[PDB]
């Protein structure tokens, strides 16, 4: 699954 | 009935469809394109659907009618249990084209079904023939499966919970021609201004879909917990 | 042995309507909500497991228990229930003097079992005569209440009653011989004469088999263990 950091940004 | 902002995020309810098939109204909850499909922005989906879930608690307290709409299969099932359940009834696969408006003569309809099913312990052994028994027993298969899950109701529900709404753009239009609320798991390719309560979700891989189910019928249960008891032991 | 989780499903927290209501139960209540009183369960248990013991106890000197249980929804529940555990039982109203008039009701008894074998053998078809039909309607109306105890069960050691309201006139008696008693004391009806209390509804089909499974595995586990 795709990193949180990433996602949120 | 405040689902983690991660929970869904495993569930699938990020992954959309592509441009070909985008609802253009949906701009505002978008996040880029992964592999130039549209992934629903999570940030922007969350307080709706914890605010349509509130809003949804107060209903079942003020004890209004709820309903729900059958999908896909494997949607059908997961709707049903849920439904069954608790209560506020629910929908199968066909939504029975104008059941609002002709509420009245699906009324009759709905008449004869609860008949046929009281007489299908009675009718049957006697004056059974080899053809009349098969058309008793295949017409009430019909009824049942489109029919059935809404006998319940004997009269008018107070809302709706439909599913992906595109699918099913008759049920909103219907219920938005009597003023009864309704609340939809609105996808990238579905036009959401009939609805009241906008879920962006995703109508797909059912996992996410029996997410959505699980919240809604905690929410009710809240709703029969102030017409039963509070919490204590 | 019976869990909260246990209760919580059958339902016995829920009490009757507010306006009806003896406040001597006032204790065993926790917090009223929605003109309904909620029973405190988390006070229920410890006392209902002292009592499991106490039948234990009985049963190890193999005493007679006598389920009471009139009302109509639980009566049926109740001869079910006591059949596993072999002791006596009353499906329907308590006969006044039960107990207390002893010798009428032993009398009784005694005309219903002779009754019995002379119609099930057959001596009472011979007879015809519409005599045969009396004979038959009466043993029904008896068995209709006086079956269940039929054997014997000379004062017992205990009772066991659902309601501790509409058997009241139970309630009474076995006090009057010093017979301990049990009941599933509701929100409505007097902590009185009860002894050994337990605060359970005693309405829903639910919860009163709940409490016959459990007495009754208290009872038969106290005959096997002396046995
Ligand atoms: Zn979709």
């Amino acid at each position: 699954t795709e990193s949180f950091a990433q996602l949120f940004e | 009935a405040t689902v983690s902002m991660r929970d869904m995020l495993k569930a699938g309810v990020h992954f959309g469809h592509q441009t070909r098939y985008w609802n253009p109204k949906m701009k505002p909850f978008i996040f880029g394109a992964r592999n130039k499909v549209h992934i629903i922005n999570l940030e922007k989906t969350v307080p709706m659907f914890n605010e349509a879930l509130a809003e949804l608690n107060k209903i079942a307290s003020r004890k209004g009618k709820i309903l729900f709409v059958g999908t896909k299969r494997a949607a059908s099932e997961a709707v049903k249990d849920a439904a069954l359940s608790c209560d506020q009834f629910f929908v199968n696969h066909r939504w029975l084209g104008g059941m609002l408006t002709n509420w009245k003569t699906v009324r009759q309809s709905i008449k004869r079904l609860k008949d046929l099913e009281t007489q299908s312990q009675d009718g049957t052994f006697d004056k059974l023939t080899k053809k009349e028994a098969l058309m008793r027993t295949r017409e009430l298969e019909k009824l049942e499966n489109s029919l059935g899950g809404i006998k319940d109701m004997g009269g008018l529900p107070d809302a709706l919970f439909v599913i992906d709404a595109d699918h099913e753009h008759i049920a909103i239009k219907e219920a938005n021609n009597l003023g009864i609320p309704v609340f939809a798991i609105v996808d990238t390719n579905s036009d959401p201004d009939g609805v009241d309560f906008v879920i962006p979700g995703n109508d797909d891989a059912i996992r996410a879909v029996t997410l959505y189910l699980g919240a809604v019928a905690a929410t009710v249960r809240e709703g029969r917990s102030q017409d039963l008891a509070s919490q204590a032991e």
